[PDB]
């Protein structure tokens, strides 16, 4: 359920 | 917290036999992005839980075809389409479309075997323990099935709660039933102030429970 | 393959602190968010804390949140768990999961580590005390030993030097005052016991001990 770092 | 609802709590199977295994959700898991964030596990003794489907019904790299998912909103369900004897296990649904990511609480997936009575047997205190100051009055309740079983304690014929510990075995390898063990722990005085002691257990195999006492004053 | 080892787990007190660390090999450890995650005895997994791949996010489970951090240094694929002002309760396996991801959204735990294993307790080695569970008070007669009071775990009980071992039943321990207690049964035609003796022996590697204890009728 948790951001992605891009 | 969104709670995952896992039914039955065990389940019996026949090598080479069908099973399904459901799970609930609280709550919808479909996420903004359209996903349905719903997986399944499999946990072997000794072992951390392995993936098996991710997102309702994509195998995990590795899976064996035999497994598939369905559902949908808050229903989902694990088919397995002919039991191995290594998918012998505890399954796990858990959800990541909500923090925090929540677990079912699991479906033993077991043996089934033909039903069997517990053999139980009641031991009195030790006088080794009793020269401690305790007095633990222990019975083993052996070899039945299925596992779901009760006991319940009773001195001078008035149940008792206080200081009962109870251990199961797991699902003998040999003859696939289990056995436990139920301990009442008394102290000293406790145990000198009455005289009749009994461990009742009830089972699927009987109405009537199986009944084992002793009289302390003839110990 | 993916790959992933815990370490750092052990026997703390009540209050005291541990630092987990989890080892990763197999990926790029720098391009994917990471989690802990704990199973008590019983219980179903529990996740802990998550941190993503730099370190941008941080979430921790209600249960532990201002007392675990969690934190990661990419160049060393390397994730800590700093666990401070522990209880009873957090005695658990931690795991270390890693979490995969397809665009935005880090969305399923899909490789997990073997665990580590911490417990959180006061309690001092004690050896067991070791008190016979004797018949007497059809042609197969059940005897058991009951071995109590004793800390860590584990203990292994035989019977008659393990020539006994067929018809035997060890159950797993429980804690019980802040010690564990377990018991075992095991099974023997009348025409051996009493007329041959029956004899648990206990042995509790912590505490350099080993007990036997003959089996005497009430």
């Amino acid at each position: 359920q948790f951001g992605h770092d891009s | 917290d969104v709670v995952m609802t896992q039914t039955p709590l065990s389940l019996p199977v026949s090598l080479g036999d069908q099973a399904s295994i459901s799970c609930r959700s609280s709550q919808s898991l479909v996420h903004s992005d359209g996903n349905t964030y719903l997986h399944w596990y499999l946990q072997k003794p000794g072992q951390s839980p392995k993936l098996l489907i991710y997102k309702v019904s994509n195998r995990f790299s590795g899976v064996p075809d035999r497994f598939s998912g369905s559902g949908s909103g808050t229903d989902f369900t694990l088919k397995i389409s002919r039991v191995e004897a290594e998918d012998l296990g505890v399954y796990f649904c858990s959800q990541s479309t909500h923090v925090p990511p929540t677990f079912g609480g699991g479906t033993k997936l077991e043996i089934k075997r033909a039903d069997a009575a517990p053999t139980v047997s009641i031991f009195p205190p030790s006088s080794e323990q009793l020269t401690s100051g305790g007095a633990s009055v222990v019975c083993f309740l052996n070899n039945f099935y299925p596992k779901d079983i009760n006991v319940k304690w009773k001195i001078d014929g008035s149940e008792r709660q206080n200081g009962v510990l109870n251990s199961w075995t797991d699902q003998d390898s040999k003859d696939s039933t289990y056995s436990m063990s139920s301990t009442l722990t008394l102290t000293k005085d406790e145990y000198e102030r009455h005289n009749s002691y009994t461990c009742e257990a009830t089972h699927k195999t009987s109405t009537s429970p199986i009944v084992k006492s002793f009289n302390r004053n003839e110990c | 393959e993916v790959k992933l080892v815990e370490s750092g787990g052990g026997l703390v007190q009540p209050g005291g602190s541990r630092k987990l660390s989890c080892a990763a090999s197999g990926f790029t450890f720098s391009d994917y968010g990471m989690a802990w995650v704990r199973q008590a005895p019983g219980k179903g997994p529990e996740w802990v804390a998550f941190i993503s791949n730099l370190a941008y996010s941080i979430y921790y489970a209600d249960t532990v949140t201002g007392r675990f951090t969690i934190s990661r240094e990419n160049a060393k694929n390397t994730l800590y768990l700093e666990m401070s002002s522990l209880r009873s309760e957090d005695t658990a396996m931690y795991y270390c999961a890693r979490y995969d991801y397809d665009n935005i959204l880090d969305y399923v735990m899909d490789y997990w580590g073997q665990g580590t294993s911490v417990t959180v307790s006061s309690a001092k080695t004690t050896p067991p005390s070791v008190y016979p569970l004797a018949p007497g008070c059809g042609s197969s007669v059940t005897l058991g030993c009951l071995v109590k009071g004793y800390f860590p775990e584990s203990v292994t009980v035989t019977w008659n030097s393990g020539s006994l071992s067929s018809s035997v039943h060890t159950f797993p321990a429980l804690l019980q005052s802040g010690l564990y207690t377990m018991s075992s049964s095991v099974t023997v035609p009348s025409s051996t016991w009493p007329s041959q003796t029956v004899t648990c022996s206990v042995a509790h590697p912590a505490s350099s001990t080993t007990v036997d204890k003959k089996l005497e009728p009430s």
